[PDB]
């Protein structure tokens, strides 16, 4: 099977800026009729994939002209002139020239933005939650900017270890932001030994860590 | 076995 | 207004069966072939198999002969893969395409996919709990509210807000696992806090493989 190599794996890229996706193939894609089948396909966040690219330069419908293909025999590059927000997402080469077609391992785009400090809102357990025997406490830090940031969970002052689990977001296709949620999860009866619920986030956004709490009840 | 390039599958 | 949406994904037993459709709408689907295309854990993107627009001619990638069918019904409007012997290196999200005019052109529109977990596990719904906006998850205006979906498997679950009509300013984090095997996540959303009196939130949750639809409306704390 022919093996399809991008380069980058990881682009990061500044608004406005162009952007060079490589392809090299492990045999010519030229075929016998005289054409080239090396296609680009773009996976965005919450959209279904769709082809940007076909024969190597050939541009699909509802596709910006900001992006195209060149290239030849082994080798292609996908181009977008000048990136925007909304270009996140994973960009593939794929041949069809020889049997099966074979796809690119891709290449992720992201947006290289200023600084922005996540907004960090708490949440207690539902009542419903704690009537079957559990009790979770959300931390949300909403829209920022490098995707790096500590939280850390105190309960009565004692930081917490163990009992936390954290889930970040892709990238936004419009401002170009993160967020990310921590998840304290205790039993019932743990939950009511104590009063204080905290959360602190370290983020470079911040001049110094920002607690957010709540009192039990 | 397998499809060529230039097969058409559409009508 | 070319339209694929994928079903039947769930979790299967290793060599077990299961069917997956693709429904279009949108053009004349009679006019297409049909492709199926997956993204499997460490493999990324591998073509699966193709069916011409009158059912005439069938290619399949090599480690599915014997194994899988593509078919269609073009009154329906519908393509079907049919999984038999199911693998563990068969655990993927499956999509449909719409064909190409020459077949090294590969597709244009696909759907969003549908998953297939290859498991002995049981599958489970989930529990949704409602993440009430308060005086602690408001700033500047602006209040955040959500809902947390517990202890379903296996992937995914899916939530809209307002079957759909809210989209701006939600959040839904990818799923952790956790310890018992089972995953959860939450979905949030930033609103005015002028008008949490006036307005209704709803948080829509369906996790297909379970079959589960839970609806849940999220009052405000005071």
């Amino acid at each position: 099977d022919v093996v399809m190599t991008q380069s980058p794996l990881s682009l990061p890229v500044t608004l406005g800026q162009p952007a060079s996706i490589f392809c090299r193939s492990s045999q010519s894609l030229v075929y016998s009729d005289g054409n080239t089948y090396l296609n680009w396909f773009q996976r965005r966040p919450g959209q279904s994939p769709r082809r940007l690219i076909y024969k190597v330069s050939d541009r699909d419908s509802g596709v910006p002209d900001r992006f195209s293909g060149s290239g030849s025999g082994t080798d292609f590059t996908l181009q977008i002139s000048r990136v925007e927000a909304e270009d996140v997402g994973v960009y593939y080469c794929m041949q069809g020239t020889h049997w099966p077609p074979t796809f690119g391992q891709g290449t992720k785009v992201e947006i290289k933005r200023t600084v922005a400090a996540p907004s960090v809102f708490i949440f207690p357990p539902s009542d419903e939650q704690l009537k079957s025997g559990t009790a979770s406490v959300v931390c949300l830090l909403n829209n920022f900017y490098p995707r790096e940031a500590k939280v850390q969970w105190k309960v009565d002052n004692a930081l917490q270890s163990g009992n936390s689990q954290e889930s970040v977001t892709e990238q936004d296709s419009k401002d170009s932001t993160y967020s990310l949620s921590s998840t304290l999860t205790l039993s019932k009866a743990d939950y009511e030994k104590h009063k204080v619920y905290a959360c602190e986030v370290t983020h470079q956004g911040l001049s110094s860590p920002v607690t957010k709490s709540f009192n039990r009840g | 076995p397998n499809a060529n390039p230039n097969a058409n599958p559409n009508a | 207004q070319v339209q694929l949406v994928e079903s039947g994904g769930g979790v299967v037993q290793p060599g077990r069966s299961l069917r997956l459709s693709c429904a279009a709408s949108g053009f004349t689907f009679s006019d297409y072939g049909m492709h199926w295309v997956r993204q499997a854990p460490g493999k990324g993107l591998e073509w699966v198999a193709i069916i011409w627009h009158d059912g005439s001619n069938k290619y399949y990638v090599d480690s599915v002969k014997g194994r899988f069918t593509i078919s269609r019904d073009n009154s329906k409007n519908t393509l079907y893969l049919q999984m038999n012997s199911l693998r563990a290196e068969d655990t993927a999200v499956y999509y449909c395409a719409r064909a190409a005019s020459s077949f090294g052109s590969g597709f244009d529109y696909w759907g969003q996919g549908t998953l297939v977990t290859v498991s002995s596990a049981s599958t489970k719904g989930p529990s949704v709990f409602p993440l009430a906006p308060s005086s602690k998850s408001t700033s500047g205006g602006t209040a955040a509210l959500g809902c947390l979906v517990k202890d379903y498997f296996p992937e995914p679950v899916t939530v809209s807000w307002n079957s759909g009509a809210l989209t701006s300013g939600v959040h839904t984090f990818p799923a952790v696992l956790q310890s018992s095997g089972l995953y959860s996540l939450s979905s949030v959303v930033t609103v005015p806090s002028s008008s949490l009196g006036t307005q209704t939130y709803i948080c829509n949750v369906n996790h297909k493989p379970s079959n589960t639809k839970v609806d849940k409306k999220v009052e405000p704390k005071s």
